[PDB]
């Protein structure tokens, strides 16, 4: 798949746009 | 977790749809 990377706010920007419609997590670890 | 699997390696929305709510 794409040699692409994200880090800090760019990948939240990316996980906004596919998740943000249902929710999602940004922490760096949760209880999932 | 998700900050350093995009940031450290690469990923898609495949990889982003991992962190959604579920």
């Amino acid at each position: 798949f794409v040699n692409q990377h994200l880090c800090g706010s760019h990948l939240v920007e990316a996980l906004y746009l596919v998740c943000g419609e249902r929710g999602f997590f940004y922490t760096p670890k949760t209880k999932r | 977790g998700i900050v350093e699997q995009c940031c450290t390696s690469i990923c898609s929305l495949y990889q982003l749809e991992n962190y959604c709510n579920g």
